């Protein structure tokens, strides 16, 4: 048996309060992890071999 | 097969110097043409190879 | 020369807005439009070179006084750079812009009975090139929308398959269509190929090369306008802007 | 001002990152007309008086 797992981390969620407000806080941290918070242009063209 | 046009032309000029080392005039003359051609950039390098 | 250098629909339509109708009239007598003549081309032949004169030329020609002649002289100006001789037109018409003549009801000209097939034969369409034919179809479309004969424009296009394929796509009343057009309508311009000073055989070809070589001289003259080097010296009205709009539209 | 000459590469393959949106200054000015006007009048007058 084998499987492929995508690990985006663990984010605690508190009940009794609005979920969307907590999502916004975690959204900026998620963008920081993926490196997409600041304006960027992808250069992966040279990442190849023959 | 692989690499960029700028990399393609620059390494070819180094090989020309190695192959025709007994005749240094060949490397100098080809570099003169590329210096004029290479100001435009990648388009000029394509013009040099043409 | 200036009209033949317009590449985009926006530039051509803007030029027709500024240019008064008097530039379409020639004031020179010219000769009869359709006539078989013997001309001198000494660079190629010693014998005189036969040719047939036509309305689409860089020289003045005699034109009929009616509204048909006035429309034809406008089209000949756009596609060839020179108009026709229509005597004694009122000063009111001569001061109006070419676009106003083709797309406004204020002028007293009546164009409702215009036949597009007859005009296309008189301004010989089998002799025009692709860019010249595209310019003619622009003039026909402007007349159709002002007159309401948009169906007559479509029937004419359906009778000629090649014209329908190359017909410019725009709405004469919406500016957004004009901006989106990617058609190229430049008869004269900077030539990628090598252009020499030799003469040409046909009257149309020799006259066109005169405009082509003249534009190159005009390109390098001080009258030419260089945007990349003198953009701050231009008046705000004539400066290139994205929000530039034709009157109305 | 003298025009700037970019290189021929920058004209053909030049790209910039600009926001190109202008937010209105009215919300601050309308709410505080006295404070905003006094700030700009003082700043301008500190320079015109030095002519």
């Amino acid at each position: 048996h084998a499987l492929i797992k995508e690990d985006l981390g663990q984010w605690p969620v508190e009940t009794g309060i609005s979920l969307v407000n907590q999502a916004g806080v975690f959204a900026v941290q998620l963008a920081n992890k993926l490196g997409i918070d600041k304006p960027f242009v992808l250069d992966a063209g040279s990442n190849y071999f023959t | 097969t692989s690499g960029s046009i700028i990399n393609h032309a620059n390494n070819l000029n180094k090989v020309i110097n190695h192959v025709f080392a007994d005749k240094p005039l060949i490397s100098e003359t080809m570099l003169k043409i590329l210096t004029i051609d290479g100001t435009t950039g990648k388009d000029g390098y394509r013009n040099w190879l043409d | 020369m200036d009209v033949l250098s317009k590449g985009s629909l926006k530039e051509l339509l803007a030029h027709l807005e500024k240019t008064p109708l008097e530039e379409a009239i020639s004031y020179r007598i010219g000769t009869v439009p359709y006539q078989n003549v013997l001309i001198s081309r000494n660079e190629y032949y010693n014998q005189l070179y036969p040719d047939t004169t036509s309305l689409i030329d860089g020289v003045s020609r005699e034109g009929q006084r009616n509204v048909n002649g006035l429309i034809m002289s406008i089209i000949s100006y756009v596609v060839s750079g020179s108009g026709h001789y229509i005597p004694n037109i009122g000063f009111m018409l001569l001061r109006r812009s070419i676009l106003d003549i083709l797309t406004k009801h204020d002028t007293g000209l009546v164009t409702n009975n215009l036949n597009y097939g007859i005009i296309a034969r008189n301004l010989t369409v089998s002799k025009m090139n692709c860019e010249q034919r595209k310019r003619m179809l622009i003039c026909f479309k402007l007349l159709a929308y002002k007159d309401g004969n948009q169906n007559d424009y479509e029937i004419y296009l359906n009778q000629n398959i090649p014209l329908k394929q190359i017909a410019p796509n725009f709405i004469p009343g919406d500016m957004r269509t004009v901006i989106h057009n990617q058609d190229q309508l430049a008869i004269v311009g900077i030539p990628a190929y090598r252009l020499t000073q030799s003469t040409e055989l046909s009257i149309r070809d020799d006259n066109a090369k005169s405009y082509k070589l003249g534009y190159v001289d005009w390109y390098n003259s001080n009258s030419f306008l260089r945007e990349r080097s003198e953009f701050n010296l231009i008046r705000l009205k004539d400066r290139d802007t994205k929000y530039g709009k034709l009157n109305g539209w | 001002y003298r025009p700037r000459r970019f290189k021929e590469i920058e004209h053909t393959h030049g790209y910039v990152y600009r926001e190109l949106n202008q937010g209105s200054l009215l919300p601050l000015v309308d709410a505080n007309l006295k404070e905003s006007s006094s700030y700009y009048f003082k700043k301008l007058m500190s320079s015109i008086s030095n002519v």
